[PDB]
């Protein structure tokens, strides 16, 4: 059997993580020192003990391998472009073996790395030959290491969750799993492929996983170790995984795994993919209900006031019928045929027998949905840097309406105006352009010196960036010379570095039109701030523009088989802005919008230069432009000769280039959206569309209403007179004239109508949300670059956005928690060998991954699997796990541990603190505030790491017009304030000279961290765990005063049999009831949630919501005024626009929320999918006045208060695992007041 | 509602796809054989007494 | 059925300040709800009678 087949140390975990033992440290540790020490192919070992059943065949053919030789061709003169055999397309990797280039690894022999001697040929003297191999080996081991892991310990995971069955938890709606190991297809189809490679017994896998990349196995003469089976692992775990975390049924999952292994066949593994894999959404969630007797429950619906605002409201429930089925055709026809041509139409006719026997929209119908949606293979597809350039990147459009020439006026400098006569789309855009850029240049909100600032601050990207070139080899055009490093520099070429470069005349200078030399360089500050009204004119556009209200609630609106909907995805939007039709409009039109400001304002620090003006033949004359207008001859400059490109991609050697093209990798292919749609419904359509029916429907709608525009994708919801939209006449018709409405000026709108609706990838089917699980796979993870970053505790952060991406999906949740818990696990042994001296380790205790957010199994004292996965992290689920067991802990302690001598408030006489330390809490409590990255080392030239010339120069770039004094005012008058008067806070209040430090922290944040500095991450580490503080913290120590007991379930907010969220029926117990309890569509009141942050115009380097918090967390205590102007002096807002907040701060008034996030209580990410709006407000109680003790009551101080308890009470009411529930405030331990008085101790700091 | 609501025009756009054909002359149809199939099983049933 | 909860639920739904100290429901709920044997002594009055 697999079970005692184990190891000693795993068997024991297997059985604690199943629930059977709570697991001790001990467990723990021995669990995880097994996995890391035992070779990670024995693993492989333990798929040769379960039997199997299932009647999945593996070919031969997988291990049949077209050589690499003839596939990867130097057609240029270093580019390592693969010739297609057979496309252009062709090009993700070549089903090749790499038996040849192959030396054996010393260390670990019979596993070898790329050729010693091939690999210096290529970087010293190219080898067509000698580079073509080393471009093969670094993407095929690049193509390999597309995982979040080794994906055989993924696996290895997989086997001690089913290696024994879940202890029943006793709760009703608890299912017992269906799934089998000895019948399911895809770990069959593992270990018929494992046969293959099995040298006398033992297993070999065929590439073992290095943080630099794949180690691949060197196969004895005879046999070859073709590149393509460990991608065919990769993907047979991950539907293994997907299989056991979805209850897929063993046919089901079958016909997936005969998808793939018609694809490791074939010549390449990674092509053969790409062109089958809308070929499963295809079959079922995009076909489903067109067969007769269709009809369950779907919600209803409505849209309140449509035009803005947009606030769906869930009202009632459908009763569907025969009519309103889904008019749309089904895709078995073209699918299938698609599907045909790769040989398993036998996997297309099983899919269809299944589909076809769910008739009406039930549970079970839309658990089906996302059975087939997880069959998609979810790896990534790594291509060579320079061959995906040249196939995505340089496409120019085609256009079959170009403007005529002699529709410009004569030129005036660069840009050229259009003439009047010529309507059509291009007038519209035109139009809609030119009104708002003149509206933008008569403003006067560009001109504070603060707005200058922020939009300083959205250039140098405090999320992102690429890898710029740098400056001054791009300057020698000009006469500029940058700046160089005082002391040692660390940052390279950091966008904030090339604001360093250059801050001396605003970040720019009339000196530097030397801009338009190398831009874009990307496997500019400067092109960034010449680029200043494109992006004011496009945020003027996109003025009516998140997800889980905005997009989950509408999804779902557009779904309701009420309402018809087309989708509208433009493809290649980015590739479709040219100068040759749609960027000379935009640059044409924003020339003659910025004229209606003075035509003498420098703008941005650019001054107001002459032009030629020659647009009259009979009088040119020199004309004074604006300033706004100068940057537009310079963009008109800039966007006519394209944007340069200067890949050099690490995974192709020699490949250095230079490339030139019309795509740029901001929010312009957003607006556009808007504009050429609203002239679509309006003057286009209505133009002709041939139908009688058709034309009439078109005029009544717009395009404020009827159309959501977000990036390139876009939802088309008809008009009241929807199902009732014959198919044949109207909705086909209407689609053709839109594909060649596109058509006629290059944007190649690709339509999909059907009764279904995708908005940036989430897709909805009938009122009921579908997550895609291969959006995001368990095993799966892209890296995007040769050598990954991983230290050693960048593995933790990996598994809790692996378990709570998981958990936003409604994936069954005790195969996944167990699964995760085991993954977490893994994650806790690590180490570190020096290069010239010891080795290193460290060993997180659990109850480090319980203060992250998973929540734990089996406490000693419960029966298993009653914590929820929407456990809330941090202290606020630290609160809800010891208010679950604070009855059993103080009465186990009573009889066992001696008592303590003084008294406990929140405990008793009966000595918690040390039973807990037992246990281990303690020290997985501070090991999670630990923290993670190495610090980057603290060496500089000179001044003890004062008067860094780097870091006080980029302020530079941050503080001119004057606004440096507003900083230096706000740093001085609340020092003077707090640090001899009250509210000493000893640390800085959210200043703006904390920003410039944070583009150095985010800047240098070097790569490779020295040694002399992750040993003191690991020794600092190995302090915190062996003696952690036995005291808790200053916030959990107060919330545990706190007894929460919750009642009944509350009324529900949905008829709990309409599906909502594909799958959280009742096979899962909480998914099914927090999502019905709560409801979905999370808009609420406006004393909850509505939006505000009273400051809302951050500097960018500053968090919203530390601001937000320290202009309450002043209101708390006896602020005076002068507290609140010189903090928000502090952040750069004038005396006068900081007065207007500072009287605005009042807790009547104040977001619930935002007071919950004084103390540090937020509303997770676990549950921002749910409507726990009213349930705050209405439900959870503060004081119940007859359940609850007088001695709990809040007095005077409730205003601000009782937002705390509510928060203390739903984080209790959706840990627990059961339907939501009243939670009420029983009683504080001690008073109210007297705990009213202690956070304000702690509000001081 | 809708701000600029004119409910006649609403209405007939609307109440348009369901007076396209002959939906609400089926129950014509179906309500004279209803009333010839009733009388000749009254007729037949009390001739046969 | 002399059930607690409907002299109790009259009781608690009477709106009173928060910030008086001497709070004039929370004493009365201190006079009559702590219960010893559910209430039995009405029974005793009447049995004895």
């Amino acid at each position: 059997e697999l079970f005692n087949a184990l190891p000693q140390p795993l068997q024991q975990l297997s059985l604690a993580l199943a629930g059977e033992i709570p697991l001790t440290d001990h467990i723990f540790e021995q669990a995880a020192s097994t996995w890391h020490v035992q070779p990670r192919s024995l693993t492989y070992k333990l798929l040769d003990h379960i039997p199997f059943a299932t009647p999945v065949v593996v070919p031969p053919s997988i291990y049949h391998s077209l050589d690499w030789s003839k596939c990867f061709a130097v057609n240029q003169d270093r580019v390592e472009r693969i010739p297609t055999i057979d496309n252009p397309d062709d090009v993700y990797v070549p089903n090749s073996d790499i038996g040849p280039l192959l030396t054996s690894l010393h260390t670990i022999p019979d596993y070898g790395f790329l050729h010693p001697t091939i690999e210096n040929d290529a970087t010293t003297l190219r080898a067509e030959r000698a580079r073509c191999a080393s471009t093969f080996y670094k993407i095929a081991s690049s193509q390999a290491r597309q995982v979040k892991l080794d994906p055989i310990r993924m696996l290895g995971f997989l086997l001690l969750v089913q290696a024994r069955p879940r202890v029943p938890s006793g709760l009703v709606t608890d299912q017992p799993t269906r799934r089998d190991p000895t019948l399911s297809p895809a770990l069959h189809a593992i270990w018929q492929v494992m046969q293959y490679y099995k040298v006398a017994g033992v297993y070999y896998a065929p590439a073992l996983v290095v943080p630099s990349g794949a180690i691949w196995w060197i196969p004895p003469p005879g046999k070859r170790n073709v590149v393509s089976v460990q991608y065919l692992l990769t993907d047979l775990i991950s539907l293994a995984i997907l299989a056991h975390m979805t209850d897929m049924s063993p046919t089901l999952e079958l016909t997936g795994v005969l998808m793939y292994l018609r694809a490791a066949s074939s010549h390449s593994y990674a092509y053969t993919l790409l062109q089958m894999k809308s070929v499963f959404p295809a079959l079922s969630l995009r076909s489903m209900y067109r067969n007769k007797g269709f009809g369950g429950k779907a919600p209803a619906i409505e849209w309140t006031e449509p035009r803005s605002k947009y606030k769906f409201r869930w009202t009632g429930v459908t009763q569907l019928h025969d009519g309103l089925r889904p008019r749309s055709p089904s895709m078995d026809v073209p699918t299938l045929e698609t599907l045909a041509k790769y040989e398993l139409v036998d996997i297309g006719h099983t899919i269809i027998r299944e589909r076809n026997a769910h008739p009406q929209h039930n549970h079970d119908s839309v658990r089906f949905v996302r059975d087939v949606m997880a069959l998609t293979s979810g790896m990534y597809l790594v291509r060579q840097p320079t061959m995906s350039v040249l196939r995505e990147y340089s496409q120019v459009p085609d256009i079959k309406d170009p403007i005529p020439p002699s529709a410009w006026t004569g030129p005036i400098g660069n840009v050229r105006y259009l003439l009047p006569s010529v309507q059509g789309p291009a007038r519209h855009l035109y139009d809609t352009w030119r009104a708002a850029a003149r509206q933008i240049a008569q403003d006067p909100q560009w001109h504070d010196p603060l707005n200058q600032a922020i939009m300083r601050a959205q250039y140098v990207t405090a999320r992102g960036g690429s890898s710029a070139s740098l400056k001054f080899a791009l300057k020698v055009t000009g006469i500029v010379l940058p700046e160089y490093d005082d002391s040692k520099v660390k940052k390279s070429s950091k966008i904030y570095q090339a604001a360093q470069i250059a801050r001396i005349a605003f970040m720019l200078l009339i000196a530097a039109i030397h801009a338009e030399v190398t831009m874009g360089i990307r496997n500019n500050v400067i092109q960034q701030a010449i680029s200043a009204p494109h992006t004011l004119v496009a945020n003027y556009i996109n003025k009516h523009m998140v997800v889980t209200d905005k997009v989950i609630p509408l999804i779902l609106y557009a779904s309701t088989p009420p309402n018809t909907v087309v989708n509208v995805d433009i493809k290649a939007c980015d590739a479709s802005i040219t100068y040759n039709y749609f960027l000379s409009v935009i640059c044409g039109a924003m020339h003659e919008g910025f004229e209606v400001g003075n035509a003498d304002a420098a703008f941005m620090g650019v001054p107001s230069t002459i032009v030629s003006d020659r647009r009259s033949p009979v009088a040119p004359y020199s004309r004074p432009i604006s300033g706004l207008q100068t940057m537009v001859q310079h963009l008109a400059d800039l966007y006519a000769a394209g944007f340069r490109y200067s890949v050099s991609d690490a995974f192709s050697s020699g490949n250095k280039f230079s490339f030139p093209t019309s795509t740029f990798p901001s929010t312009e292919h957003t607006a556009n959206n808007s504009t050429m749609m609203e002239y679509f419904l309006n003057v286009h359509a209505p133009s002709h569309v041939k139908s009688a029916s058709l034309k009439r429907i078109l005029t009544d709608m717009t395009i404020q209403r009827n159309y959501v525009c977000q990036g390139d994708d876009g939802i088309l919801l008809l008009p009241h007179e929807a199902a009732s939209k014959i198919s044949a006449d109207d909705m086909n018709e209407l689609l053709t004239c839109l594909r060649d409405y596109g058509q006629l000026f290059g944007w190649n709108y690709d339509i999909d109508w059907s009764d279904t609706a995708e908005y940036l990838k989430l897709y909805a089917l009938m009122g009921c949300r579908i997550p895609n699980t291969s959006r995001h796979p368990p095993v799966g993870k892209e890296y995007a670059a040769p050598q990954t970053d991983e230290i050693w505790p960048s593995l933790i952060d990996i598994v809790i956005g692996h378990h709570l991406n998981g958990v936003t999906d409604v994936l069954n949740w005790r195969e996944w928690l167990r699964f995760s818990w085991a993954f977490a696990c893994y994650s806790s042994r690590g180490g570190y060998t020096n290069p010239r001296g010891q080795s290193f380790s460290a060993q997180y205790p659990w109850w480090t991954f319980v203060y992250l957010g998973i929540p734990p199994i089996l406490l000693p004292g419960q029966t298993p699997f009653i914590h929820s996965c929407y456990m809330p992290p941090g202290d606020q689920g630290m609160f809800s796990i010891l208010n679950g067991w604070r009855d059993w802990l103080i009465s186990h302690a009573s009889t066992t541990l001696p008592p303590l001598r003084h008294n406990h408030p929140v405990w008793g006489l009966s000595d918690v603190p040390s039973l807990l330390s037992q246990f281990g809490v303690y020290a997985g409590y501070h090991a999670a505030q630990h923290y993670r990255r190495p610090k980057p080392a603290p060496e500089t030239a000179s001044s003890d790491s004062i008067n860094q010339i780097t870091s006080d120069l980029t302020e530079y770039l941050f503080y001119d017009s004057a606004l440096k004094a507003r900083v230096m005012k706000g740093r001085y008058n609340w020092e003077r304030l707090s640090s001899s008067l009250s509210l000493n806070v000893g640390s800085r209040v959210p200043s703006l000279f904390d920003v410039p430090g944070k583009w150095v922290a985010a800047g240098r944040d070097a790569e490779k961290p020295p040694p002399s500095s992750v040993e003191d991450m690991f020794t600092s580490l190995n302090r915190c765990i062996r003696r952690p503080t036995h005291s808790f913290s200053r916030l959990l120590e107060l919330y545990l005063r706190v007894h929460v007991a919750l009642g009944e379930s509350i009324p529900l907010a949905i008829d709990p049999d309409v599906p909502q969220v594909a799958g959280a029926d009742p096979a899962n117990d909480d998914h099914w009831f927090k999502y019905t309890c709560l409801g979905d569509i999370p808009s609420a009141t406006r004393n909850y949630f509505g939006e505000s942050l009273f400051v809302g115009r951050v500097v960018s380097g500053l968090d919203v919501e530390a601001v937000d918090a320290t202009l309450l967390r002043l209101k708390i205590l006896g602020a005076p005024p002068e507290a609140f102007i010189a903090v928000l002096n502090g952040i750069g807002m004038s005396d006068s626009e900081a007065h207007q907040i500072a009287g605005r701060i009042s807790l009547a008034n104040a977001q619930l929320v935002q007071i919950a996030r004084v103390v540090h209580l937020s509303i997770p990410s676990s549950w921002m999918t749910l409507n726990t709006g009213p349930y705050i407000h209405h439900h959870a109680y503060d004081f119940k006045p007859g359940i609850t003790q007088p001695s709990a009551k809040s007095r005077d101080k409730s205003i601000w208060m009782s937002p705390i308890l509510k928060l203390l009470c739903t984080s209790y009411a959706m840990t627990v695992a059961g339907p939501v529930r009243t939670s009420i405030v029983t009683e504080i331990d001690g008073s109210a007041a007297a705990l009213s008085g202690n956070l304000r101790v702690w509000m001081r700091d | 509602t809708e701000t600029n609501l004119i409910p006649s025009h609403h209405y007939g756009k609307a109440f348009a796809p369901l007076f396209a054909s002959n939906a609400m002359f089926t129950r014509n149809q179906r309500a004279v054989i209803t009333r010839e199939a009733f009388v000749c099983a009254r007729s037949a049933v009390a001739q046969c007494q | 059925v002399l059930d607690p909860t409907v002299l109790t639920n009259a009781i608690t739904t009477i709106s009173e300040s928060t910030t008086q100290t001497i709070s004039p429901i929370s004493e009365i709920l201190r006079l009559l709800q702590p219960m010893g044997n559910d209430y039995a002594a009405f029974w005793k009055c009447i049995a004895s009678w």
